[PDB]
């Protein structure tokens, strides 16, 4: 929630638009002090790189309303609020 | 709605009071501001169009919320933002007259922001347009009346925030 | 330059030529209260481009202007303890750099707004545009002779409007608060090196 | 889209499309392909149409850019051809849709208000409109030009 | 800033003595002047509108060949800036006539004129025929006092002079 | 982890962009010297696996009661799920390093932890024998003292950040005491 | 350097503005008790010669450490050092009241004279204490409350100039502390 | 001070080593298209005077802040300091673009310019767009792509000289960021 | 008329007019021949304020008169003068009867309509009406050229 009201994005998923959010847990921020994604994302916590954590947490919000009970036994391919 | 002698009035009447000293402070002040309250209500009504016209060409008119994609691109959206606008002078300036907030609460910003928060109108772009509308304002009306507009008007950008 | 009749002085010339004798000039005499009579060395390490010059001194060396938009805090700083003093540093140069790293973006707004009317503007460069008045002194054009009724404005590139002038003044009113912010750095940098100097005299500190 | 406008009319009464509207829908679709192709020759050729709309323009109405007009100066001109343009796609994409939907939700809604809080002639405007169809209809055939021209009539009947 | 002031303050300073009878002397001469030049300020305050309009244009009545294309004033902006320029000069002879000197407008108005208008080709011929129509248009017993018409006249020619 | 830095630019945020931000203090403890904290937590985010398996490999080396039966090292669950832990603790205090505040760090896995151990029999002594291990382990990365490993950095003194992680892994090993 | 009637054209030119009737006033108040002001300083500077030397003399009265083998006044040197400073001190509080501003008592006196007196070592107690002084015997001539003297004049009030000079004394005091 | 021809020199005597035809062809070519630099140099000469009236008003014509009062172009003085600054900036740049080196432009202008305009309250935004315009006259004086005024020559390939004086250009800017 | 109005007003809400009106209807009957006067100052001084509110106008806005315009020729600008003078008879209306019910009822409903039906630029008359309003309130005190201009302010906004 912090990153999402200090990138800008809180707009986004505010919408009344039918989105299926893939919030990560403080866990999962935690996790990312391994070595692999931390070369990956240290850059975003430098001051001046709001432009790709923008698009790194809009890669999370997902258009319409997917159920878990939705999804059992079914291959979904979408287009996430990122455009990926 | 309550002005201000209405709350007065409500404050000494809850109490099963009659109105004291305090009251009557309180009564001489509104008294003595509600001429120049009204001079300035008179002079916004005045120059609401050319107010509206100015602080939307100071704070969003060529940024990039106006091109395709923003938020009041269409014809559409551009005139619904104007009427907005519109509708937030006007209350301000009854604000303004009554010398109470209630009105604000009442009539303009009870389930605004989830109105907003649904449609996807972006809050900040607003509230900037608002802190343009209270400097052309305050310049209309000079320094005292202008205080007193930016009063409301900063109320209504901390209620919409 | 000073001729036979004239005693020698402190030579303020706009050219200056090699820029770092400007700031040694100003470290060399600063203030006019102070004087020679117990100072350390000064210029071995800013002549060989290793001790950078700071720019506070400079400020204390210059000629005291009545135009002073930012006006040194020098003497409307408090006496405060050296480690709050370090804080309230850090907090504006933090803030002095968040104010530029949108400065620039607002820079690429600029460069955006002139790529939305770029062809519209070579179209409106070879159409003919005749004016109705206004140009020629046998036609009457009323109040826009030049212009009227005190609409001159405070400056005249308030009343020109247009995509690129609107961004023009958010670029204009971010600028101010960037150069308050960072001419409070500099007499911060000068209280800060002061106590230090103030401890390296024979005391408690 | 014509399609839409069928579906939407025959939603409101709660029946199926009648055999008229299926009708209907099917000369709209053996159509889309000149449809396309007079889209193609408008889009094409913008800078032309905008260029000598504008020009048309300014030698009817010179106060617009007279010295102080609201298209006064290299900015404001920049900015009206700008509309010109606007307002040209939106009829390619009236011309492709099959019906002015597009142009009227785009562009059309609250076009009064819009243009009379920015202190523009809606006259003016008009006028550019009527312009750049005049200029677009000379690049068309006979049947071509009738089919383009009946989107810029609409525009300019909103936006008297 | 060379007011009355600053004038003996600062040639009392250079031999550093203290304030004498002479540097006391000058000061009651900004008590008799200035109880009637500063009527001159209110003049100008609240007719600044208006003498900067009647001025400004003056220099386009006599040099219309400015108003052509790719000239001082080509588009209107270059009026308005011209307009800007009159009311900045009329607000330093308004600093003078309050201040007690020349200071304000040397400062910020004289310094360094000369090369910003000759690279910027702007004609000093323009901005000394607006200052010279307002310094006739004034007549003394309407507008302003006697002791006010002189001084304020004064602080135009000056500029007069030091512009050209 | 990554909202440990402000990062206020925003564009047309409509909650960030014209309204208050954190300007007076998350930009002063960025412009400051973050370089060296970033040089800082990459020196322990590239060398924390082996940093974990070194010191239960010390901790064993030390004491093999717990690699004997009947110890709680024994077992295929005791020696990966103790590996988890050390591993967790160090990503924390290395979270705790990277934000210059060691709130986290009680608030997410030091809060109850000794009272977990006592209910599951943990030792205690053993644990904190560890977190010496990987505090020694973490100031010789840090001073690049390190005898077997190497990075290039830019030249200078980071002794200030040196002290904050042994600050941080004593709070942890009291915290478990 | 500046006086009374520049600084309100210094403060309304960064507002865009003329001079108005609406601060004018306070110039014509200011030009009013031009004769009083003037009245006021004369009194300083007839009496400027004793001032310093019974400041300076107070000074060690108070104070019999600033001249023992090791104080700063302490030898004849220094002593004539101190005696100057005094009086170019009282010079320039005279100069801010004959100007009623003090721009000249900020950029021609106290700048730069901190780090002045922290070279030579010169102390900041006795220093303070000196200057202190100089103000309680200058608001003794302002009033005619001299017990040793006393001056002729017209009657009247002159609490506005002797809280005048009485401001600018510790604004001399602030700036050396 | 160096040119083209001197930094091969130094650089070769810091290997003490004789100049060989090895390296011996690279100023060879400096040498053939040095009429071609020639012709360079000269372009910005003919137009000096109107690339910084072009370059300081297009500053303006950006940021009408400037001239706000209170700001850095504002008065009268403040102007003509500017429009020196721009111009000796150019001056320096042919110095640089007729050398072939770029070491007349370091140590005599850009050597402490910087905090120097930290120092005055110099905007450095302003700046960066002041040099920036005049790189944009210059890469089209160069080239003879400008659109108001075209110049005679023998006909070919000038980016070379172009691109010197484009990167003489933002190493002015870097300096003074 | 304020009587009416208060008349209306507690009509609607089927009561009899309280204190409060009764006691602003006599403060108005009280103030009837302040009005009455100011009425007469500006109603006699007509041809003056029409004149020099036409020059202010023709001077602000060149392009009305200028060849072409609306009111271009001698019949036109007799028109637009002869519109300013029914403004300034309603503003006296209004001044007499103590609201802008008269100025409202005659000239105000639909004149957005009418001008646009006329093709007559609504700022002009704006103009017009401001320019008149400066020459008016010039003849008269400070008290009653506020009271005055009060009118000039609400036909101005009503005509935007
Ligand atoms: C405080 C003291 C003070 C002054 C005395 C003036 C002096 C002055 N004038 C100009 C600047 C100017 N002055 C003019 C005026 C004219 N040029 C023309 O085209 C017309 C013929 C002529 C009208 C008489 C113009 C157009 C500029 C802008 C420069 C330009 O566009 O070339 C500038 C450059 C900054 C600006 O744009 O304002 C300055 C400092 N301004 C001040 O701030
Ligand atoms: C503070 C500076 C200041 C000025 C320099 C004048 C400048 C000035 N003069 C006039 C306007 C006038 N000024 C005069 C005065 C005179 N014409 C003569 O032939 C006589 C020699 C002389 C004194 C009797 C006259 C007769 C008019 C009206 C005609 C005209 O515009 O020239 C006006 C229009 C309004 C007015 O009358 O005030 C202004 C602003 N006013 C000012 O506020
Ligand atoms: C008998 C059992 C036994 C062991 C398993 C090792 C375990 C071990 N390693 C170190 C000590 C260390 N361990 C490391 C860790 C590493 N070094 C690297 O270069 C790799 C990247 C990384 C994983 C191998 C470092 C950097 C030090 C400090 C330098 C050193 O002493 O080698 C220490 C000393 C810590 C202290 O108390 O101060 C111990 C006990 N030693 C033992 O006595
Ligand atoms: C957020 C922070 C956080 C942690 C740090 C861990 C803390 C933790 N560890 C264990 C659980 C355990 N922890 C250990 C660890 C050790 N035993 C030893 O003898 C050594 C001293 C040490 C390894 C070096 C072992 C062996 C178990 C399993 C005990 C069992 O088998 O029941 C449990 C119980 C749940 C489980 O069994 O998995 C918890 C909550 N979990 C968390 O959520
Ligand atoms: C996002 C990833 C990211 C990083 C990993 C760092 C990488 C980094 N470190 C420094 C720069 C530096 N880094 C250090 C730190 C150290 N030097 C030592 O010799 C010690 C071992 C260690 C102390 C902990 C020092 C002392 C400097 C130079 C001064 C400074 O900029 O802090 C710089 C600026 C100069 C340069 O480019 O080298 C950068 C980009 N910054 C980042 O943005
Ligand atoms: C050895 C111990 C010793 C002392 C304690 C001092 C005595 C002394 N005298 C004054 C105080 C003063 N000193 C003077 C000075 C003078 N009075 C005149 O009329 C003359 C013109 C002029 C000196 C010739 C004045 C005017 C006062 C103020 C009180 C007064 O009117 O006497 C003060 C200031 C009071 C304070 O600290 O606030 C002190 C400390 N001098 C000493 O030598
Ligand atoms: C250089 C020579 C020179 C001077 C020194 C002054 C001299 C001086 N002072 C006053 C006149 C006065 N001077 C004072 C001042 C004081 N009265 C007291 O009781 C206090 C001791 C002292 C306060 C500082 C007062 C109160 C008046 C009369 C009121 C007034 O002038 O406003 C007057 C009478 C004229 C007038 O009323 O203004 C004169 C000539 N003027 C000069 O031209
Ligand atoms: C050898 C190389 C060399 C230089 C580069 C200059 C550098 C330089 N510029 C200024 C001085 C100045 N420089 C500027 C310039 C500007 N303000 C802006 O925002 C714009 C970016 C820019 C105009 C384009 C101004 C306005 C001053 C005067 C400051 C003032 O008085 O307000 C000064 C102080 C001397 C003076 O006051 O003139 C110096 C040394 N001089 C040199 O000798
Ligand atoms: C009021 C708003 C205002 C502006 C926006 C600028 C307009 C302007 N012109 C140029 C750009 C230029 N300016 C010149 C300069 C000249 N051309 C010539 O042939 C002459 C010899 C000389 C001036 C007399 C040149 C050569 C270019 C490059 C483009 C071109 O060839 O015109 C640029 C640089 C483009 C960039 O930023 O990258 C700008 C911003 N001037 C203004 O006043
Ligand atoms: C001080 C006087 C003086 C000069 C100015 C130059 C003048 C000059 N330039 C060139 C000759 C030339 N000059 C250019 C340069 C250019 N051509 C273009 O199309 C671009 C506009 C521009 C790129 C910068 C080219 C391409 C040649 C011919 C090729 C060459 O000389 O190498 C020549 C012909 C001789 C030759 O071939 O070398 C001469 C005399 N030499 C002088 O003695
Ligand atoms: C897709 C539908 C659509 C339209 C049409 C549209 C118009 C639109 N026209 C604008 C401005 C403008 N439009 C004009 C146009 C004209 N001046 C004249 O005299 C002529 C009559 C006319 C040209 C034919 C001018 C001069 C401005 C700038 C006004 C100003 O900034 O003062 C602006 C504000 C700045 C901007 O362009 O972003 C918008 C949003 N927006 C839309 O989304
Ligand atoms: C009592 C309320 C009321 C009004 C206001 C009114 C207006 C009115 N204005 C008219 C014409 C006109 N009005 C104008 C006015 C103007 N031209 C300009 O450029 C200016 C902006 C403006 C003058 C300020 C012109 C030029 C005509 C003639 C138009 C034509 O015949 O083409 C006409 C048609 C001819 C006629 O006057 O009978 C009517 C009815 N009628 C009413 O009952």
């Amino acid at each position: 929630v912090k990153l999402l009201n200090e990138s800008g994005v809180e707009k986004l998923v505010e919408q009344a638009g039918p989105y299926t959010v893939f919030a990560p847990t403080d866990d999962a921020f935690a996790a990312l002090l391994e070595p692999h994604s931390f070369n990956k994302l240290a850059t975003l916590l430098r001051p001046e790189n709001n432009d790709a954590l923008r698009k790194v947490l809009m890669h999370h919000v997902i258009p319409g309303a997917f159920t878990s009970a939705s999804l059992m036994d079914r291959a979904v391919t979408v287009k996430s609020l990122a455009g990926e | 709605m309550q002005d201000a002698i209405t709350s007065v009035i409500n404050a000494a009447d809850v109490q099963g009071k009659y109105l004291d000293a305090n009251s009557v402070e309180k009564l001489r002040g509104y008294f003595q501001t509600g001429e120049l309250r009204v001079r300035a209500a008179a002079t916004i009504a005045a120059n609401a169009a050319t107010i509206i016209k100015e602080a939307v060409a100071k704070s969003l008119l060529y940024s990039d919320i106006t091109r395709p994609g923003g938020n009041m691109y269409t014809t559409r959206r551009y005139a619904a933002c104007i009427r907005d606008l519109d509708y937030y002078l006007r209350y301000a300036t009854y604000g303004m007259l009554a010398g109470d907030p209630s009105i604000l609460d009442e009539r303009v910003l009870n389930g605004l922001k989830e109105t907003y928060n649904s449609l996807g109108v972006p809050i900040g772009a607003t509230i900037q347009a608002i802190q343009a509308m209270k400097e052309v304002t305050g310049s209309l009306v000079g320094s005292d009346a202008g205080k007193e507009m930016g009063l409301y008007f900063d109320y209504i950008c901390s209620g919409l925030s | 330059v000073f001729g036979l009749d004239t005693v020698p002085y402190m030579r303020f010339r706009g050219t200056y030529a090699p820029n770092s004798t400007f700031n040694l000039q100003c470290r060399l005499q600063g203030g006019w209260a102070r004087s020679d009579k117990k100072l350390p060395m000064m210029s071995m390490l800013p002549l060989n481009n290793k001790a950078a010059i700071m720019p506070h001194q400079i400020v204390d060396g210059l000629p005291v202007i009545p135009n002073s938009e930012h006006p040194s805090q020098k003497y409307n700083v408090p006496k405060v303890s050296r480690e709050k003093l370090q804080r309230e540093l850090l907090i504006a140069q933090g803030k002095a750099n968040a104010l530029q790293i949108e400065l620039d973006a607002a820079y690429t707004s600029l460069a955006s707004s002139r790529a939305f009317l770029a062809p519209f503007a070579a179209m409106a460069a070879d159409m003919d545009i005749r004016p109705l008045y206004g140009k020629n002194p046998q036609v009457f054009a009323g109040q826009f002779l030049g212009v009227g009724a005190g609409q001159w404005g405070k400056t005249g590139a308030d009343t020109v409007r247009g995509r690129s002038r609107r961004v023009a003044a958010d670029i204009g009113v971010k600028e101010f608060q960037l150069e308050r912010v960072k001419q409070l750095v500099v007499d911060l940098q000068r209280a800060l090196a002061l106590e230090d100097a103030e401890a390296d005299a024979p005391a408690t500190s | 889209s014509i399609v839409t406008k069928s579906i939407v009319n025959a939603d409101a009464e709660a029946r199926y499309l009648s055999p008229g509207e299926l009708d209907r829908i099917k000369s709209f679709v053996l159509s889309g392909q000149r449809r396309l192709r007079i889209a193609q020759t408008l889009t094409e050729n913008r800078e032309r149409i905008v260029k000598q709309g504008g020009q048309q323009l300014f030698q009817r109405r010179p106060d617009v850019v007279s010295p102080g007009g609201n298209a006064y100066g290299e900015e404001m001109t920049a900015t009206c051809l700008r509309d010109l343009d606007y307002y040209l796609r939106l009829v390619t994409y009236g011309i492709i849709a099959g019906d002015v939907t597009p142009i009227e939700e785009i562009g059309l809604v609250g076009v009064k208000e819009m243009y009379s809080a920015l202190g523009t002639p809606i006259s003016g405007v008009a006028e550019g409109i009527r312009c750049m169809k005049d200029v677009a209809c000379s690049l068309l055939s006979g049947e071509d030009a009738a089919e383009v021209g009946f989107y810029f009539d609409y525009t300019l009947a909103a936006m008297q | 800033m060379k007011s009355v002031i600053t004038t003996v303050v600062s040639a009392a300073d250079a031999a550093g003595r203290f304030p004498s009878n002479s540097d006391l002397e000058s000061i009651q001469g900004n008590i008799q002047r200035s109880a009637a030049r500063l009527e001159a300020a209110e003049k100008l305050a609240g007719n600044h509108e208006a003498v900067v309009k009647e001025a400004g244009d003056a220099c386009f009545a006599k040099y219309a060949y400015l108003k052509n294309p790719g000239e001082a004033g080509e588009n209107q902006e270059k009026i308005n800036k011209c307009y800007r320029d009159v009311d900045h000069y009329m607000r330093l002879v308004n600093y003078c006539l309050v201040v007690g000197g020349t200071g304000p407008l040397d400062e910020w108005g004289i310094a360094g004129a000369r090369e910003v208008y000759r690279t910027l080709n702007l004609p000093t011929s323009a901005y000394v025929a607006s200052i010279a129509y307002t310094r006739d248009r004034l007549c003394v017993p309407r507008d302003m006092s006697a002791q006010a018409g002189v001084e304020f006249s004064a602080y135009l020619d000056y500029l007069i002079n030091a512009l050209s | 982890m990554l909202d440990a830095f402000s990062r206020v630019v925003v564009n047309s945020d409509a909650k960030a962009a014209y309204v208050g931000g954190s300007d007076l203090q998350a930009l002063k403890s960025f412009i400051a010297d973050g370089n060296k904290r970033l040089d800082a937590v990459n020196s322990i985010v590239s060398n924390a696996s082996c940093m974990v398996s070194d010191a239960v490999s010390g901790m064993i080396c030390e004491n093999p009661g717990l690699i004997s039966p009947g110890g709680n090292c024994y077992t295929n669950r005791r020696m990966a799920a103790c590996l988890r832990d050390g591993e967790i603790i160090l990503r924390y205090v290395s979270y705790a390093l990277l934000a210059g505040d060691a709130s986290v760090l009680e608030d997410r896995c030091l809060n109850g932890l000794k009272e977990t151990y006592i209910a599951l029999g943990v030792p205690t002594n053993s644990s904190i024998r560890a977190v010496s291990i990987m505090k020694a382990q973490a100031v010789a990365f840090i001073t690049n003292t390190a005898t077997e490993r190497k990075m290039s950095f830019a030249a200078g003194d980071c002794t200030s950040l040196a002290s904050e992680v042994a600050s941080y892994f004593d709070r942890v090993g009291a915290a478990i005491s």
